[PDB]
């Protein structure tokens, strides 16, 4: 791209578009526990007694894994349970022409979650598909070598999250309904009901655009808001890798457990990896040498799994802290931080529940259709220099005016829109023009 | 002393109550007399290999009949010899000096 | 079943050079092919021209040899001290389609091994058309045992060795304890006129096994359906490293 | 041992899984393939109040369908805890939205004895807010609040002598 | 939280000590017994096994300490950010320093940590009010400047959202743009001019 520079050309946008973008953030990961005796020795009493005589340091392993599991439940609570009071879903979902139907649960739908949330849960494919597998189920499903049955037969368990998926969607519905009704006020203090159109007008003021721009263009902005929501819905309906970050998390957890199972076929300086083969063939003195080698190698495999789990949980913790920060700053309020909530000036954000994560729909104000103008630092009226108050002087091609930078709205230069300081000679690019006085 | 909370104990365990021994149907004893009491033995260079199949390896009959100055097993345990079943077992016979 | 198994053994590498010996017209290929570490033997034939092999070191009565010839009635494995004829063959009349006695060896002495198979019927008649049957054999000599792996496939190739994949099952583990450095194939002859010889179209292929890493794939029924030669090319060594096809 | 659908070739007697664990075997007397499975397939957890508080315990079996109390949770079959329809704040996290606590329950007469109770936890206070096109809530007062935030900054700095920990005062081990 | 930290540290050391009682394929964990009972060639195997086990234990301790130190580093970075933004200034970030609108913060030292006392402004005792987006005075639309139009019940005022302080609607509290028909919920009222 090429952009021109000069001492008196400024580009003032004459139009804007409402943009809605998605941010996918992992929040939690699978909580797992390990049975030391099952993985290393199985149902072998001879190995268990040798593992007892051997220094068993796998109460340290379970302690580390249990700390991970509690942190995973903490991660979800810090992100979603920031609202103190659950706000009922409004019966009508069209506030001032803004359609909230898709990001709110449908009373007729049996899934008690939003339409967009349903699309997200269809995207990421989960491996566990439940946390209950009975003994008779795996015995009847021996022909198909199910990985979950294989790892559960080896002492590897996956614990269910404390907050069920319906509970998390309940938190999201209260967050969306609270923003649509109480605005930003319930984030800091008690909820204060405010009309949605006025809330939009307040948010337009926050980004430096006057209220009249919102009210005079309320129909256009509401239509742009509705189309942006639909584009998100259409994009999620088609297949994509948008939720790959959540998919990557579940893939790593499953891969780690499957690597643990495959490492049981590992010899570590021993005659065989089959514990029954060694015990069926050697005396306790001769089998002790081989079993100790298998014990040491298998304990090291469990150590590697836990250490990698600790490092992965640290990354999830950092991601969940950011999601908890984005919920308070982008959803419960308006953020002046650049690029923290979407691209462009931030208006509002809507959370959505996702498998082991959260999706943020950031509503942003994007200027467009800029126009070039001749601009001056100040105006010399009568020996005095007049500087603009919250605006920029623009020639417009006819007569000098004053407008806000973000949106082009020419105004007559009066003593109310400007302030006077100093003389005319000090300013470099000062030009001559009249300043209208209302009392004249 | 345990503080309040929920703790992951060991996995649910079932203790075996019965034993199930399953061996093939064999009615004959291994040719201990044919191998260890052969009238003639070959030279070491022309050592002789014989196949053994379908028999019960009860070496207690070797007691009171023969006495071995050397008996060493590799890859297996002597005390484990009674509880095992053997596959592709061959006997090599020859004569050396002391 | 339903697993990918990586194993290191003596295998025939993929796309290996394979020497061909044919029996058709005026050539009756009976050389002394070295055994090396092991051989892959594949015979393309429409008639039972191939009858067996003779494995040994000096291929005379100065050392022990093993013969795995299949006569018309049953399979005979005989490891003995053989005075091997320089040109051993079977004889079957092309018109009569009957087998008459023929000599593979002059005299056998100091014998150490003997095996006779069950009686079966073999078709000695000459057949028209292209090659109909493909018989594949792998011979491995290790720790005093001769390992034989066999596989059969119906083919319709006119010439050359047809491409494909076939898993050979173990049939024999012969306790011979002999030194094997050479081998000769035993083919039958079709002499139309006495004092003259003849040939029927048949070919066999010889490839040498090497110690390599292979990734075998087991289907639901426990059979091997595909394999990857991890040393063939950098793409193949990537598949074995990640354990996926 | 269970009947198996696996087919074994005449030269095969044992079968192994990806873990090299022997999971199939051909019975010698009757040539039928049998499947061998581990006897331990249980996900078990124990819920307890303080040891000094009580010696009662509630046991959760993650993989068992329940078909003294024997209440069935989505986490698993819970034995030894009464199920109460009241929703409280979570005290001991059982899982899948179920929590447990030690509450005074008058099961018989008015015993005023404490028992372990399992309940669906409360998400938060229920509230209703009215929306309209012309009603706004303006606060008419305010309060000054002071809250505490505790943040760790550092942890203990430690050093390790290798020869001391591994060998102690042993010269042979040091060499 | 602070207690938790110190507890972990103590545990991380005590476990180490207990792991000295652990055999790793050896006859005994007591080095003196092995040295008093075996020749250097036979004692070398047992001592090597014990050395490998104890070195692995030290490796595990150091790795866990590294991970815990990374977590502590993240916490301390957050604490320094809060000291810079909540104590040395005023923060407009929502919920970064306490609950409610942030007024100030005071630090206090704590064992291996810091306690921040966040002083915040919490609105209360709200009151419902009829409200309009704009005022139609004479064919012109007046929008409030930093405020909201409210109805006591009798007459229209303009007030700040956070605290209720009714003010007479004048040309100084409002600005005029456009006409009356464009705004949806516009209502009719008078705008006082101090000039008249
Ligand atoms: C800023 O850009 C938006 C586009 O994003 C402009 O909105 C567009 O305005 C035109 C004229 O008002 C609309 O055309 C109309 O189409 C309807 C049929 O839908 C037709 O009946 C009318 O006669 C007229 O032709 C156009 O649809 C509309 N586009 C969108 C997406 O709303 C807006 O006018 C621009 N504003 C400025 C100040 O440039
Ligand atoms: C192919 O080779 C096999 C194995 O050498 C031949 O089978 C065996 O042939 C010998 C010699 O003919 C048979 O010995 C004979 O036994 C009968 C009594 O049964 C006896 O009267 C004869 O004097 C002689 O000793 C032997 O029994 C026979 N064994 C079997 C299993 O049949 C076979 O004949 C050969 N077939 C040909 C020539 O294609
Ligand atoms: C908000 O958007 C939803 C989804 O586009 C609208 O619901 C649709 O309404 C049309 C017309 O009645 C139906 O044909 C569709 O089948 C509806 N879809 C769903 C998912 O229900 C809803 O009407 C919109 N609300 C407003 C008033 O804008
Ligand atoms: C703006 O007006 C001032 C005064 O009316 C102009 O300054 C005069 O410029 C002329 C032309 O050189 C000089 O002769 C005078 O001495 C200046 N007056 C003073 C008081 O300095 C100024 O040039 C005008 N600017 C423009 C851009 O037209
Ligand atoms: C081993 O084979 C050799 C070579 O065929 C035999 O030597 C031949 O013996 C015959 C008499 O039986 C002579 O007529 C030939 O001239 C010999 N040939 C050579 C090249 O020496 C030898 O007799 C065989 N020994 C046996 C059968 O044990
Ligand atoms: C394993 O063997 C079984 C039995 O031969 C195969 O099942 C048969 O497959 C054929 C071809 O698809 C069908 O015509 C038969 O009806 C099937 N019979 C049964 C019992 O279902 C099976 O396909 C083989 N599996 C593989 C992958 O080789
Ligand atoms: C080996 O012996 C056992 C015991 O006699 C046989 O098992 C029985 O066989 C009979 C006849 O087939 C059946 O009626 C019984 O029901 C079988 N009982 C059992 C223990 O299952 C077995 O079949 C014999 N196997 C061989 C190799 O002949
Ligand atoms: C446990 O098994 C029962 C069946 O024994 C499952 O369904 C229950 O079945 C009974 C009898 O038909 C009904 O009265 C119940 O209403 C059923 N529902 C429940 C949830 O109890 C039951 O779903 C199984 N539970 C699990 C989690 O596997
Ligand atoms: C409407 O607002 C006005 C201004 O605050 C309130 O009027 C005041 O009422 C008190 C009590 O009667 C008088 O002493 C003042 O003189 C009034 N001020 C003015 C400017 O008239 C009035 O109470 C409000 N209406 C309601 C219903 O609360
Ligand atoms: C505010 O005042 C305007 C003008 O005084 C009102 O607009 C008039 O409304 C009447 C009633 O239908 C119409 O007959 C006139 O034609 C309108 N005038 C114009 C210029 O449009 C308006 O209705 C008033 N608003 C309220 C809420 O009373
Ligand atoms: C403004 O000037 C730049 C550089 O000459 C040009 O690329 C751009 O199109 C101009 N825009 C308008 C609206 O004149
Ligand atoms: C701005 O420029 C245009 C074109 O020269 C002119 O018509 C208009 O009067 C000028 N002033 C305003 C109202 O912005
Ligand atoms: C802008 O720069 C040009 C070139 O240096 C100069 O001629 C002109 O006077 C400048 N205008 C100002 C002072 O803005
Ligand atoms: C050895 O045992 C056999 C019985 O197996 C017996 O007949 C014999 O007298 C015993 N003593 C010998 C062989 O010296
Ligand atoms: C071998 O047989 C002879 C004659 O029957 C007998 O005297 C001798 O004790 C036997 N020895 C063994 C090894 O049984
Ligand atoms: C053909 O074979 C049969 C059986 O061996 C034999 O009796 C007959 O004499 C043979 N005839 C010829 C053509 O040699
Ligand atoms: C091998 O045969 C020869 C006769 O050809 C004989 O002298 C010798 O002793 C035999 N050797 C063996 C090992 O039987
Ligand atoms: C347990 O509770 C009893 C009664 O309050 C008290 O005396 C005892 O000190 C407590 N013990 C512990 C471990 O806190
Ligand atoms: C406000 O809402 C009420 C109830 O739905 C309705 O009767 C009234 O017409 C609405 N007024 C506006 C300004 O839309
Ligand atoms: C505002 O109205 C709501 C009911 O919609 C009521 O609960 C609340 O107390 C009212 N607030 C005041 C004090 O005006």
């Amino acid at each position: 791209s090429s952009i021109a520079y000069s001492n008196n050309t400024i580009a003032i946008p004459t139009n804007f578009s409402i943009s809605i973008t998605t941010e996918v953030m992992p929040v939690s990961m699978a909580k797992t526990s390990v049975d030391c005796n099952m993985y290393i020795c199985g149902d072998s009493t001879e190995c268990a007694n040798l593992l007892l005589q051997y220094g068993s340091f796998c109460t340290q392993l379970n302690r580390a894994l249990s700390g991970i599991a509690v942190e995973q439940d903490r991660n979800t609570r810090e992100v979603f349970a920031q609202v103190k009071q659950m706000y009922k879903t409004p019966t009508l979902k069209d506030f001032g022409g803004f359609n909230f139907s898709q990001i709110l649960p449908d009373p007729l739908k049996p899934t008690k979650r939003s339409f967009i949330e349903d699309l997200l849960f269809n995207k990421v494919t989960l491996a566990d598909a439940g946390f209950m597998k009975q003994y008779g189920e795996c015995l009847g499903d021996i022909n198909a070598r199910d990985l979950i049955c294989a790892q559960k037969f080896n002492g590897l368990t996956v614990l269910p999250p404390l907050l069920t998926d319906d509970m998390i969607a309940a938190y999201t519905a209260a967050l969306v309904s609270g923003t649509a009704t109480a605005g930003w006020t319930f984030g800091a203090g008690a909820a204060l009901q405010i009309p949605f159109a006025m809330q939009m007008a307040y948010r337009f003021n926050g980004i430096g655009v006057t209220q009249n721009v919102l009210y005079e263009n309320q129909k256009q902005i509401a239509n742009q808001f509705n189309k942006a929501i639909s584009q998100i819905q259409e994009s999620l309906t088609t297949t994509s890798t948008a939720l790959g970050k959540l998919q990557d998390v579940v893939n790593q957890n499953a891969q780690a457990l499957n690597t643990l199972v495959k490492q049981l076929s590992s010899n570590f300086g021993a005659i065989s990896s089959v514990l029954n083969d060694i015990l069926s063939r050697l005396d306790p003195p001769e089998a002790e040498v081989q079993i100790d080698r298998l014990i040491t190698g298998r304990l090291q495999s469990l150590q590697t799994y836990v250490t990698q789990q600790l490092i992965r949980a640290a990354e999830i913790r950092a991601s969940a802290n950011l999601a908890a920060t984005k919920m308070s700053e982008c959803v419960l309020g308006q953020s002046k931080r650049v690029d923290f909530c979407g691209k462009g000036y931030h208006l509002m954000s809507f959370p959505q529940a996702a498998p082991h994560g959260v999706v943020f729909l950031h509503v942003t104000y994007v200027p467009s259709q800029e126009r070039n103008f001749t601009t001056a630092p100040a105006i010399c009226h009568e020996g005095k220099a007049y500087f603009p108050r919250e605006g920029v002087f623009v020639f417009n091609g006819t007569s000098w005016f004053i407008t806000q930078r973000n949106f082009f709205s020419p105004q007559i230069i009066t003593t109310d829109n400007t302030f006077v300081s100093g003389s005319c000679d000090v300013v470099i690019g000062i030009i001559n023009n009249t300043v209208y006085d209302p009392l004249q | 002393e345990i503080d309040k909370g929920i703790y992951q104990t060991s996995n649910f365990r079932v203790a075996p109550s019965k034993e199930v021994v399953r061996f093939p149907n064999i009615t004959n004893l291994c040719p201990f007399g044919e191998v260890f009491n052969a009238t003639t033995f070959p030279s070491v260079y022309a050592w002789e290999r014989k196949r053994i199949s379908n028999c019960v390896a009860d070496y207690s009959v070797l007691y009171n009949s023969t006495s071995f100055s050397t008996f060493k097993c590799y890859g297996v345990s002597a005390t484990k010899l009674n509880d095992l079943c053997f596959s592709n077992v061959y006997a090599d016979s020859f004569v050396v000096k002391g | 079943s339903n697993v990918l198994h990586l194993v290191q053994d003596h295998f025939l590498p993929f796309d290996s050079n394979v020497t061909r010996f044919i029996t058709f017209g005026l050539n009756f290929d009976n050389p002394i092919i070295p055994f090396k570490d092991g051989i892959y033997f594949a015979a393309t034939e429409k008639s039972n021209v191939i009858r067996g092999w003779v494995f040994g070191s000096t291929m005379n009565n100065k050392s022990q040899s093993v013969i795995i010839m299949n006569n018309s009635t049953n399979l005979v494995i005989r490891a003995c001290n053989f005075e091997l004829c320089d040109n051993p063959f079977f004889v079957v009349l092309k018109s009569n389609n009957t087998q008459i006695p023929s000599y593979i060896f002059n005299n056998a002495f100091n014998c150490t091994f003997e095996y006779v198979s069950k009686d079966f019927n073999l078709d000695l008649g000459e057949k028209p058309g292209n090659f109909k049957d493909l018989r594949e054999f792998v011979f491995r000599n290790k720790d005093g045992f001769l390992h034989v792996y066999s596989g059969y496939q119906p083919i319709s190739a006119a010439s050359g060795l047809p491409t494909g994949f076939n898993a050979l099952k173990p049939i024999f583990k012969l306790p011979l304890g002999i030194n094997i450095t050479n081998f000769r194939t035993l083919l039958t002859a079709f002499p139309p006129r006495p004092d003259y010889w003849g040939t029927s179209a048949a070919a066999y292929f010889v490839g040498y096994l090497k110690p390599t890493t292979f990734m075998l794939k087991y289907d639901e029924n426990g059979t091997i359906t595909d394999a990857v030669d991890c040393s063939q090319n950098p793409l193949a060594e990537l598949k074995c490293s990640v354990k996926s096809f | 041992l269970t009947p198996s659908s696996k087919r074994f070739q005449p030269f095969q007697q044992f079968g192994r899984d990806v873990s090299d664990f022997t999971d199939s075997v051909r019975d010698p007397k009757t040539s039928e393939i049998l499947d061998i499975s581990p006897c331990s397939f249980g996900g078990v957890s124990v819920i307890t109040p303080g040891t000094n508080t009580s010696s009662e315990v509630a046991v959760l079996y993650q993989d068992v369908n329940c078909t003294n109390n024997v209440f069935q949770t989505q986490a698993g079959c819970l034995i030894g805890a009464e199920h109460v329809d009241t929703s409280y704040e979570c005290d001991i996290p059982i899982g899948a939205g179920i929590c447990a606590s030690y509450h005074t329950v008058s099961s018989l007469r008015s015993t005023s004895q404490k028992s372990i109770v399992a309940y669906t936890m409360s998400l938060g206070a229920d509230s209703s807010i009215a929306y309209s096109n012309n009603t706004i809530a303006i606060p008419t007062n305010f309060s000054i609040s002071i809250t505490t935030e505790v943040m760790p900054v550092s942890m203990a700095k430690t050093s390790v002598d290798c020869n001391m920990y591994i060998c102690g005062d042993s010269t042979e081990c040091a060499n």
